[PDB]
């Protein structure tokens, strides 16, 4: 289950307090934007399905779909850097710390190594 | 304006005009109306569309590039010197090309040239295209539609290995 089972992991926490160390994302992202991009369509599909103007019916509930599809995508995509610094963390961690398992290997240039040719007749 | 090192060219050996009969030669009289008719006008418009253009003289140049590490000096996963090799060797395998294709049009110029005699007047140029195509296809060639510098290396590897074996027996 990986990162569960994790040495202080506090049990039903969106964001811990070691998360606040990494950049935030930008309300200029992609990702956010596509969040957005999401509540919209969902305002859109909610005027289609009650039969009033998809475009123009209820500016209202269209922006409030938008901004808490924003807010949600905003808190979702801290959580997911979060959790990928942590798996980079702990990779990087592993590997400095069992050397024997991760050796460097000898660098042997093209000019060295031997690659079979096989032509194309 | 070609270099005619690049591109030889025989000095041009005419024979002079020596008539016999008396009739007026017909081709002299189109080509003086030709001439009259056609080349006036030809070199006065030439003339004027080189003025104009020396009027606006500007430059181009030829662009350089240094050489690079080759895919030899390259380690495994080094991807940035395997970029760099490879370009450098796509550039080199495009120039062979068109090597290939100068000494091409020197054996097809000498061939039309000499007439009846080419091919006693062009073994010269014979000789020269089989030596640039021998060499090309030793280096380009069954590299296959996905070639790549490793492959034309792994080709030379495996041509050498033979050449060693060859001079151990």
């Amino acid at each position: 289950t990986m990162m569960s089972g994790r040495p202080g992991r506090v049990p039903l926490q969106f964001l811990p307090n070691e998360a606040r160390s990494l950049p935030p994302p930008k309300l200029t992202d992609p990702r956010l934007v596509y969040m957005g991009f999401l509540g919209y369509c969902s305002g859109l599909i909610d005027n289609a399905i009650r039969r009033r103007p998809v475009v123009s019916a209820g500016l209202h509930r269209q922006l409030l779909y938008v901004t808490s599809f924003v807010f949600f995508g905003y808190y979702l995509l801290k959580r997911q850097d979060y959790m990928y610094a942590l798996r980079d963390h702990d990779m990087f961690a592993y590997v400095k710390s069992h050397p024997e398992d991760f050796p460097e290997k000898d660098k042997k240039t093209y000019g060295e190594i031997l690659e079979e040719f096989h032509p194309v007749r | 304006s070609w270099d005619k090192d690049v591109y030889p060219e025989p000095p041009r050996r005419t024979p002079a005009p020596a008539p016999q009969t008396s009739l007026p030669n017909p081709v002299t009289y189109l080509t003086k109306i030709f001439d009259l008719l056609v080349d006036r006008p030809v070199t006065l418009a030439r003339e004027f569309i080189e003025q104009q253009h020396a009027k606006n003289r500007y430059y181009y140049y030829h662009r350089e590039f240094r050489r690079v590490p080759d895919i030899t000096e390259c380690e495994e996963k080094d991807i940035l010197c395997m970029f760099e090799a490879e370009m450098q060797w796509r550039r080199d395998y495009k120039v062979d090309q068109e090597i290939v294709n100068i000494i091409q049009e020197r054996l097809k110029a000498c061939q039309q040239r000499e007439g009846e005699s080419y091919r006693q007047n062009c073994a010269k140029e014979l000789e020269q295209f089989t030596q640039v195509s021998k060499a090309f296809q030793d280096r380009y060639s069954d590299l296959g539609a996905h070639y790549s510098a490793r492959k034309c290396l792994a080709k030379q590897k495996q041509r050498m290995l033979a050449e060693r074996k060859a001079a151990k027996e």
